């Protein structure tokens, strides 16, 4: 013990490092998070659009600057604004999964108090490369 | 009078004109609550009186030169005061003073004016602050936060679960490649955020220009290798101002997100200018505190956390340090919770219970987060979940650089323990009496957290409730 | 070891590796003395050795990871340890630290490994600095006073006798006119040096830039039309160093004669940066001191006058404000002298008997000049030459602007009074007995000093020996 | 809402989303009050929270991305109104802004948001400026006469 | 680009909208057709929201929105301000990246201000968009005031 | 006397009011050690005496004037005395200066008072200076080199066998691109380092400018193309400090790695200034020197290589040049090895036997790199590792630049030849008669290094070992 490094795949963020969810285990803690007054959002990104990137500093001149680029999420259609059905979320994460063999599907949500975005489970696409 | 008043030689009674339990308060009032304890012999309304007139006025000796001055609305007013039930000579006095008083958010004047001339006096034992009221027209010429937690959960690019960190140590004096090393391993191992300590970051051989050079080729493969948006406190220390802007404008050349500066252990107001330039600059700003058993142990003798509170974000920062639980800062469920409400929250009312006596008028204040530091790991991780939630920005010194399978293992058992217990808290579990089961299922296949509980298997402490000054 | 130890996991016993009492000191070596009260159930040499443990290294948990920094000479040493017979668990600590482990001259380093990380802990009760050694090398790479007293004595261009001033008052708001009109009476009547106090240089509508501007108007004239070198020194208090800069920079615009500031009430490091740049404009520079009950009172658990002292000097100032007599700062013959000798004087071993524990090696280290304020006059005199003699830069409270004949005949009864006593001095008088002869023989023609001794006929005050914290 | 709103497509009534005529002020708030003459066929509340609808958030069809933004405490408000007693289709409107809504001590701001969206509309007749109700803290950010009556007494010698 | 008309649109609500929810949406209409959209003087700056901030989720957003559609596109950002200071330090911070084409409300805040900021903007070769607003107290002034053809003369 | 003495006129002798041959030196002074021979009929402690008041105070005829400074501990002091062995009229001089004698790190103040002043006078037959004291206060005030060898090691990111480079030649005229070519080929070829001549840098046609375009042009694949860090010292030479500072700031923008200067040939100001602004920028600075028959081999008329190695190291480097072996610099063994060990190391103290006479206070001085240049090639490789280690920074000028297969072939021999000798010095060889064997060992199947030794058949030398001065 202990050889540590990540082989053939990378670590895409929080809960990475866990062994992944099921379907199941998804729908509980996102029927708790609802409980709990957030609001989820369905999102999805290209496989090299998900990973961090600082190559468009090569177009400005003031740089780091706190700049980063390739890690934004496009959204699937709607927010979960109104409805709040888990198994309509699990149909449309089924679609969006159905639509982009290349991209990766996640579920962010937000707390409209202060109105900050909490980005959770859990990075999946068809092609998804080597378990940990 | 207005001013033109031939006072006749000698000192006026302090309660014939200092003192008044009848006022009504304006809301550009600055109102101070003290807790005080007199020298034997002084009445307490005297005593209370005295210091609300040498705080505004002054005198040694008055006669009609003193009447050239505008007294009337213009001078300091001692309000109604009331006895302390844990100490029979102990007393909480009242003092309102008027905006016309003080330069507009000027932070030595208010410094001096409030805490430099009122904390002196021989005639008085023991002078303990306990609030302030800080009017909307002073809170908004102070600056406040300059990138709080509405603007820093959005310019960190990640949320949802605690911010996990560690604290580099040993403090002297170690070698750049293997501090390069150490570092690189514990962020490839999935730490958010590491941060240095005022040893660390220069030495007599070493300057921080080319420790920061380390940091700054370990950064962009600590992201670039993990995918991850990850970085790395710098703590920026320096003995002269020039050197301080110096190491400012040096890592201005990079633009590197968030840094910490341990300057408000330096001074006041080169924490205020840095935060003002932090602001220009749209960095992010990290405030480190120190100084525990001198100034915010200060027991019924001094400076107290609440007011503390409200001083830190009076100045500003968008991260702030805080209780260590074990060690050098705090730890306690009646310190720190009030302390991280007045950091985090806006818009609430005062409360004796709470130990609140004044509110300052709310809306359109930022927030400001919490850093912990973390002496004990793995079993107290569910107590301080439960208790704190996704306040923390967690910068562990047991966990990471105490695993003897490395950096990266000690790292990788710190975020899967981090993962795990919001896994757990995602679930909506009984936090306090499920999270040794939910650890003890974890080490089933993590190999690095079955390691990191056979290593830590001593440590058990949650937290202690009552004030430990 | 110089590195390479694989340790096991724990924290080792600090007094197997951070206590050495058989330790002999390197010219280089930086020594603290601290008074000490370990909480219960805690070893002295525990609690001595994990400060010098903490302060170097630190750790929650050591791994073979520390075994990358070089220990050996490099490491804080807990030497030999004493009981004080003053409590039963009252010890003092002596700790060394290698030169190695600060950056060279870096006060917020320094001070935050010093002060900032030592004293925190929660196994500690209360601890108090009592002294430290500072060797030559940070001595000269800290900078000391900018125009001390033998830089100061000439360039005054007066001396021999003490220097006669005023603190103004009220505090609050006095308008410019009458500002003025005050200012120039005093000091045209017989002083040598007026004061402000930190709101009387802004207040809301009447800018520091304003009231300047009849300082320059009156200054002017209250040199020219009494022939003496005379001035006033200027509080210059600020918000943010932008201000602070502000504040010089048009100031050095008309090239004023000297200021003083609480920028070191503020923070130390403004204060180092405004000595260098006091340092560069050939300025002299009056240091303001405050806080009296807090930091320079605390008893068993802080900061004491002699350390004050001590860290005054070392970041600097030509003159450094000191006792009120009675009121809000110090009057005790057994706190000033020793605070006063460390700041006057140069080439001096240490002594236990005055308190000091170790001797930072001297030889061109400018002296400092005390500043008392000063709340009684006339009969006060006396003790007040006997005891310090032509120290000072005396700024009186009752005096001037206390008299009922206005500043000009006060001003003149207080320079009366001060060449009286000094005249008496100068004959070799017994002055302790024959003073107060010596005032009202000098009555019988000034008028001004007959009004004085009537308006101040109670003032009867010396000072009382053993401290009162 | 807070944010998170689901509008159903159109636009909703002004009177049901931005007047409130029982609201209580906080110390905070701006103020601004005007003398107003709608077109005829406009109800004055319909008017007078327009106003503060135009001024606060700004519509021509909402759907559930409207409900993006942070409502709730953060709009602006028209409070209640009375009739100017020299002229029949006269009004005076009272609207209410939090402090939420302008950046702090900024004129042109301020200038746009208050004066130069409001003075426009094809439904207005005539409107004009009567008061304003300036909040310390805006007052204090602002930073008013260098050296007025006081300070040029003595300056002027 | 030129043979048809600039397609674009005026973001609302005016009030507040949180960074990353402006970052989408400015992201999504752009990607889905747009050439152009303009901000608000409240959507520039809030008293949370630095304009310093809202010009970096602009330059990510910007950068893919162009460069995952294949199309030149842009977004006029509003540039409002309470001091010809911060008028300058908004321009001078945007002038680093050098951002195509920007718009603002300085000819609502002075006449002297926009022809200072024209000739910078001629002398860093941008392209410089003009707000107008007032209509009433102005624009329409029957027989007591400005007209349109003046006020066109007055403003070219 | 303190001050105010009234002497009388005309001189009092030297010897009873310089000499003191009972003194006790404290921490703080300053101290030298000179060898001397006085003119006839004047005796070596009125010399030592003469040359102690004239540093110090200086007279041609004293009256009550002299009177007005204060003297005491103040003045210059004449130490006990020893004869010189080598001859009947030398002896060795030991003057102590207290610290208030100099301003605090000042070069032109320090270096006018103890050499410029004492090394003139025309009663005095030679003298040599043999070593100083440089007390640790005045080490500190100094600057000493940018970036030391425990900050370039980890900055040059390759270690463990020493540097291999070229000095480039002929110094005329080159066109920039056939020296593009040369310098391309070689560092290809194998080399860690090149080398500018003073010439090399700049001509009448060709710019600095142009001849640094096409550095980076080549630089940025001899690098890329290689896989390996290298690089080239520009050497930047130029007539006034405005060409120095252009000729800094214009490759300061694209950042190159690692230059020399000879800027320590044109002034030692003009060198500490710009060491200065390389700690600043973060550079890394090589030190040239020259001039060995005028300075260096000064007999027993001025400086010698040990005082020398001590005033280069106390302006700084981080590199510093060092024996040519045969031709214009050192290659003596007894001259050599001590320059290196004042160069390289730190905390030892004194010793006769090594010629050391005074002990500056070690403990954090930087250590600066050793540059040989190297006229010698293969042969001489075994003797030189073996003399030498892994210091150097080995500069060749037959090697490269002598083979006629080109750079390339030639930059390859040097390189097969470094890797050989590091290899036998690996496996424990005994290298001075071992090393040949290796040298025909590689020859089989390096055809390079082959040609090498067909090329350099004649040379077999090592080192002397006396000084031929």
């Amino acid at each position: 013990m202990m050889v540590w490094t990540p082989v053939n795949n990378k670590m895409f963020e929080t809960f990475s490092y866990l062994p992944p969810l099921t379907d199941e285990q998804i729908a509980a803690q996102v029927d708790y998070i609802v409980a709990n007054g957030w609001i989820p959002c369905l999102e999805f990104a290209e496989a090299d659009k998900a990973y961090v990137s600082n190559e468009s500093a090569i177009r400005f001149g003031s740089v780091s600057c706190l700049y980063y680029d390739n890690r934004y999420w496009t959204m699937w259609k709607l927010p979960m604004f109104g409805c709040r059905d888990p198994m309509q979320v699990l149909r449309e994460i089924v679609a969006c999964t159905k639509a982009f063999p290349d991209a990766y599907v996640r579920l962010v949500a937000f707390d409209n108090q202060k109105q900050v975005q909490i980005m959770g489970f859990l990075v999946q696409r068809p092609k998804t490369a080597r378990d940990f | 009078t207005k001013a033109g008043a031939g006072f006749k030689a000698g000192v006026k009674d302090y309660r014939l004109t200092y003192y008044t339990p009848d006022y009504v308060v304006r809301d550009t009032d600055i109102l101070a609550a003290f807790r005080m304890t007199p020298q034997l012999g002084v009445p307490p309304e005297e005593c209370g009186a005295a210091v609300a007139a040498e705080s505004s006025t002054g005198t040694w000796t008055t006669v009609w030169t003193d009447g050239l001055t505008s007294l009337d609305r213009y001078k300091g007013r001692c309000y109604d005061i009331e006895p302390v039930p844990g100490e029979d000579n102990q007393y909480i006095a009242y003092v309102a003073y008027p905006i016309d008083l003080f330069e507009e958010g000027s932070v030595t004047n208010m410094f001096t004016s409030i805490v430099g001339n009122v904390f002196g006096f021989k005639a008085l034992r023991a002078l303990r602050l306990e609030d302030l009221r800080i009017p909307p027209a002073y809170v908004k010429t102070f600056v406040g936060p300059p990138h709080g937690i509405q603007v820093e959960r959005d310019k960190l690019n990640k949320y949802g679960r605690g911010l996990l960190g560690c604290t580099i140590k040993p403090k002297l004096g170690l070698s750049a490649k293997n501090y390069g090393r150490a570092v690189y391993e514990c962020l490839r191992g999935g730490l958010d955020f590491t941060k240095d300590d005022e040893n660390v970051n220069s030495q007599p051989f070493m300057r921080w220009r080319d420790r920061f050079l380390f940091v700054a080729e370990a950064i962009y493969k600590a992201q670039a290798e993990t995918g991850e948006v990850k970085g790395h406190y710098l703590n920026a220390t320096a003995g002269t101002c020039e050197e301080m802007m110096k190491r400012a404008v040096c890592a201005k050349e990079l633009g590197v997100p968030i840094i910490m500066h341990d300057y408000l252990t330096g001074g006041f107001t080169a924490n205020t200018s840095l935060a003002i330039y932090c602001r220009d600059n749209g960095l992010l700003l990290h405030i480190h505190r120190a100084m525990h058993a001198v100034i915010d142990r200060q027991r019924n003798h001094g400076i107290h956390f609440r007011v503390l509170a409200k001083a830190l974000r009076m100045s500003g920062g968008d991260h702030l340090h805080s209780g260590t639980v074990v060690g050098k800062l705090e730890g306690e469920r009646e310190v720190t919770l009030g302390f991280v409400d007045l950091m985090r929250d806006d818009y609430v009312e005062k409360d004796r219970s709470r130990g609140i006596y004044f509110t300052q008028d709310w809306c359109s204040m930022p927030g400001v987060m919490p850093v912990a530091s973390g002496g004990i790991h793995v079993w107290h991780m569910p107590a301080l979940v439960e208790i704190f939630g996704d306040d923390a920005c967690l910068q562990f010194g047991g966990g990471t650089l105490g695993h003897p399978w490395g950096n990266a293992p000690g790292a990788a058992a710190n975020r899967v323990a981090l993962e795990a217990c919001t896994q757990a808290r995602n679930e909506g579990r009984d936090l306090a009496r499920e999270g040794g089961d939910v650890i003890r299922s974890a080490c089933k296949w993590s190999p690095e957290l079955a390691a990191a509980c056979e290593v830590w298997k001593e440590i058990k402490f949650e937290f202690d409730t009552i004030d430990k000054l």
